[PDB]
RNA sequence: UAGGGAAUAGUUUAAAAAACAGCUGACUUUCAAUCAGCAGAUGGAGGUUCAAUUCCUCCUUCCCUAACCA
RNA sequence: CCGAGCCUGGUGAUAGCUGGUUGUCCAAGAUAGAAUCUUAGUUCAACUUUAAAUUUGCCCACAGAACCCUCUAAAUCCCCUU
RNA sequence: AAUUUAUUAAUGCAAACAGUACCUAACAAACCCACAGGUCCUAAACUACCAAACCUGCAUUAAAAAUUUCGGUUGGGGCGACCUCGGAGCAGAACCCAACCUCCGAGCAGUACAUGCUAAGACUUCACCAGUCAAAGCGAACUACUAUACUCAAUUGAUCCAAU
């Protein structure tokens, strides 16, 4: 949420824009939890994925402030119970 | 992902203080949005054999597409992890020289593949007397089908063919298959000729 | 490097200016005698066609044509 | 630079080549790309294809050159035949010639020289009222403007400057086209050069003696470092695949 | 405000100074070439016109 | 102003040609058309080359595209 | 009291516009202009006030300040002395 | 009227998401071959199509709106006219002096190419800004073109900014 100059020119209007991300409805495989689930990502979350080599790394390696998802945190305490039990 | 920085500078905070933020420091530019750069490949590790690659442990560079909806979701590939790397290294030294035995290459997989179904006309002259030997019938297989086969693998029939006829052609493809091919012998007919005969005329 | 170099060139420059301006005064005085030589010629065609008919884009233009061809006619035989 | 001609230059450019056998013994020829380069092997080799597909032992080595004949500037040369006798002429005798010229001692430095056709009016005057064929004009400055009359029946194929084929000095072009083969060009202008080099019974030495001199050759119409003038070279029997040449080492 | 009759130009030195300076010319005319005091050579030097600044 | 491109007979095109106009005529009541003739050109300057519309350079005019803010 | 409701808040909105601006006593104190979306206002000059510095200020004798053109004007400027 | 398209709709591109197809106009002139056809006089090179929507980003065009303004002088305002600069009268003789007073003009042109540099002392449109004249000196010019701050009355535009 933010504001923009019309034509990228300060002598102009000064406008509200809103740059809202590319959303993308994909299926995940958790080797911890074995199971699958169908959960909105972006891009960059693929790439981050991809990065960490599989969602279960991408959860448990992503600090909190990182994965800004009440569910990605809810994923973590899952897989982090399986590994401590 | 939109990539933007502000019109207006910041004033510095210092050490262990918040940013002092106007509402003109809310004015935004942007400086790039990341879904239009250039698309870089995925680097993965094949498990079992793929039309385009199939060798099991073969780096391959795909598009990220492609690996993310088909082979990395269905267990055909893995992620090229320096695990993964190492396990699948250790699995070649093996093969090479331990018991587990060699395996095709991706384009010994689809060679053997279109071998298996075709057929080939080794079109001779009738003119000239002509006896074919695995150099000559190496060369139709180059101009036919396709298939640029070496000299040494062809395993002809052993019976002198002189006559138009039918007969069998045994390919080996890098060692490790073996395939029989049909072979039928034809009067040659130059490329013009034969294409404007049939191809044009049907 | 730089000051050695821009040295040079004013030097180099410097050295051919003289004869530059030979070249130059010679041209001035070319054109004064090319100017007087048109002066005249042309006042007295262009003169004399205006008299004739009407007292003149067509008969300045002939003349201003036809003069041109006679120097590149002698051009031609060179 | 159109878009068409310029894509294609670059197009062309890409095709991938390599070298060296692939590691596999069977592959198909579609999973690898173009590889037979060298221009002594690639000799040896269409004598190889000869003796497999039973054809004459002498066949016409028909090279075809993806010669860069354009972008010079933004703005491109054009179509040339700079002709010049290979270091060993192939064995096809090659002697037709019509020289233009009327009541001038060139009519002797023309059939001196070896002209096949050689005339005024007479000459002129048969050319459109009656069919004849020579493969290539020249006319004297003083015959110009009496042959300006086949103009149209040549259709451009008549003497131009441009081509270097007006001028008193007739045998530019009359004296070595006999012994010289003649560098054509293609109709679409597409750049590829169909010129024959050899026999195919031609030592492979000679051939590539004979491929040299024809680099050198194709270069005279632009032999700017400014613009590269090869990308490609196929040589190619009558009867045969044309191979890719590396012919990289040969250009300069 | 009128018919543009003149035209400014800039007057370059031949020494290779660099010094340069404007003058006005007749637009029909052919381009000048002076001879003008160059102060960094400290004499006079033959100029010639290289651009036309503005229409006068 | 910036670069790109362009300049051919009075006009419009071509690679030094054709078409129209001017037409001088012939023939049509008149006029058009039609036939046959005749004039006619390589923006300007400089240079290369034996020879330059066809190589290059500067200038004029015009177009294109982008400016024309303060 | 709808050319756009009402209430609260921003809010002590802003107003070159009008109105108002509280004890005593004395003193000096009137007015060329320029620019300005400026002529209902401002800023600079000018005038006016206070303090300070050191030196002339005012009034004015001769001599002196244009031809062209009609009223050959009343006067002015400069200026020692006083 | 200036400014604007965030918004809404349409269109294009990207993003995202399937795969599908890979390209044929001989002809023997001579010779061979029982045919069917071949030898010579080229039998090369070359991949092309291509995923409907929703959503997101960037553009373009519309709709529908938003923000803001609507100069001055003036024998009231409007209408007409005027708005900067120079010469003359009003203003007769140092300077200054107004009217929507009376008259005439300017928004250049032409010649130089030292209309190079530098520097006492002055003038000044009633402020400021701006504007004006200049000895000596350096460097030139010069052998007497009323010559070294051109002729000309006005012949003109601050700051920021832009180009270089
Ligand atoms: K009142
Ligand atoms: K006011
Ligand atoms: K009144
Ligand atoms: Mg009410
Ligand atoms: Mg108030
Ligand atoms: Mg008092
Ligand atoms: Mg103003
Ligand atoms: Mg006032
Ligand atoms: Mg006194
Ligand atoms: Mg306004
Ligand atoms: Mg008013
Ligand atoms: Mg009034
Ligand atoms: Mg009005
Ligand atoms: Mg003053
Ligand atoms: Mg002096």
């Amino acid at each position: 949420l933010g504001q923009i100059y019309a034509n990228n020119d300060k002598l102009s209007k000064r406008l509200k824009k809103v740059w809202k991300p590319q959303l993308f409805e994909r299926e995940f495989y958790s080797e911890i939890l074995d199971k699958k689930f169908t959960v909105t990502v972006t891009m960059r979350t693929l790439d981050l994925i991809d990065e960490a080599y599989g969602l279960d790394f991408y959860i448990l390696k992503t600090p909190k402030e990182d994965l800004c998802s009440k569910f990605g945190m809810d994923l973590k305490r899952g897989m982090l119970l399986r590994l401590a039990r | 992902t939109v990539i933007v920085e502000r019109w207006w500078k910041v004033p510095l905070a210092g050490e262990g203080r918040k940013p002092r933020l106007h509402r003109r420091h809310r004015v935004y530019k942007l400086v790039e949005d990341t879904k239009h750069r250039p698309k870089e490949n995925l680097e993965l590790i094949l498990t079992q054999s793929v039309e385009n690659v199939g060798v099991r442990g073969d780096l391959v560079s795909v598009k990220k597409s492609l690996g993310r909806n088909r082979l990395l979701p269905q267990g055909l590939a893995v992620y090229a992890s320096p695990e993964n790397k190492k396990l699948f290294e250790e699995e070649k030294l093996l093969r090479q020289e331990g018991k587990l035995e060699k395996i095709q290459t991706k384009a010994g997989e689809a060679t053997v593949k279109f071998l298996k179904s075709c057929r080939l006309e080794v079109g001779m002259k009738n003119n000239v007397k002509w006896e074919l030997n695995p150099e000559i019938v190496a060369r139709h297989f180059f101009k036919n089908l396709g298939v640029v086969v070496a000299p040494h693998t062809l395993k002809l029939p052993e019976e002198p063919i002189t006559r138009w006829g039918e007969y069998w052609c045994e390919v080996t493809v890098n060692g490790l298959d073996t395939v029989r091919v049909p072979m039928s012998v034809v009067n040659f007919e130059k490329p013009k000729t034969k294409r404007y005969k049939y191809w044009l005329a049907q | 490097q730089k000051r050695r170099e821009r040295e040079q060139h004013i030097a180099e420059c410097m050295a051919k200016m003289p004869q530059m301006i030979v070249n130059w005064q010679q041209q001035q005085r070319e054109n004064w005698e090319k100017a007087q030589a048109d002066k005249e010629r042309r006042a007295r065609l262009q003169a004399e066609a205006q008299e004739l008919l009407g007292y003149v884009d067509p008969r300045s233009a002939r003349f201003q044509e036809l003069l041109q061809d006679l120097e590149k006619k002698e051009r031609k035989r060179l | 630079t159109p878009d068409e001609k310029k894509d294609e230059i670059e197009k062309i450019k890409a095709y991938p080549y390599m070298e060296g056998e692939p590691e596999d013994d069977v592959y198909l020829k579609r999973l690898y790309p173009r590889q037979i380069y060298e221009v002594e092997k690639a000799v040896h080799l269409l004598k190889k294809f000869q003796i497999l597909d039973f054809t004459s032992p002498k066949q016409s080595v028909y090279l075809d050159l993806t010669l860069d004949m354009a972008l010079g500037k933004k703005k491109n040369v054009e179509p040339f035949t700079s002709v010049l006798s290979l270091p060993y002429p192939f064995a096809s005798e090659i002697n037709k010639v019509a020289v233009f010229t009327e009541n001038a001692s060139e009519v002797k430095i023309a059939e001196e020289n070896g002209a096949a056709f050689a005339g005024g009016t007479s000459l002129i005057q048969k050319i459109w009222d009656d069919e004849i064929v020579a493969d290539f004009y020249v006319a004297v400055p003083e015959i110009m403007p009496e042959l300006n009359r086949l103009r149209k029946k040549l259709n451009k194929k008549y003497p131009k400057l441009s081509r270097n084929s007006i001028g008193r000095d007739i045998p530019k072009m009359l004296e070595l086209f006999k012994n010289g083969h003649e560098i054509k060009v293609d109709e679409e202008r597409e750049n590829f050069l169909q010129t024959k080099i050899a026999t195919l019974d031609m030592s492979s030495d000679q051939i590539a003696a004979n491929l040299q001199a024809v680099i050198n050759e194709v270069c005279r119409h632009r032999p700017l470092n400014l613009g590269p003038f090869v990308v490609r070279a196929f040589l190619r029997s009558s009867t045969s695949e044309g191979l890719l040449l590396k012919i990289d080492p040969l250009l300069p | 405000k009128s018919k543009s009759k003149n035209i400014l130009v800039r007057m370059v030195s031949e020494a290779g100074t660099g010094f340069c300076f404007n003058t006005k010319r007749n637009r029909l005319r052919e381009k000048l070439t002076l001879l003008h005091y160059d102060p960094v050579v400290k004499q006079r030097v033959l100029f010639v016109e290289k651009k036309k600044i503005r229409s006068l």
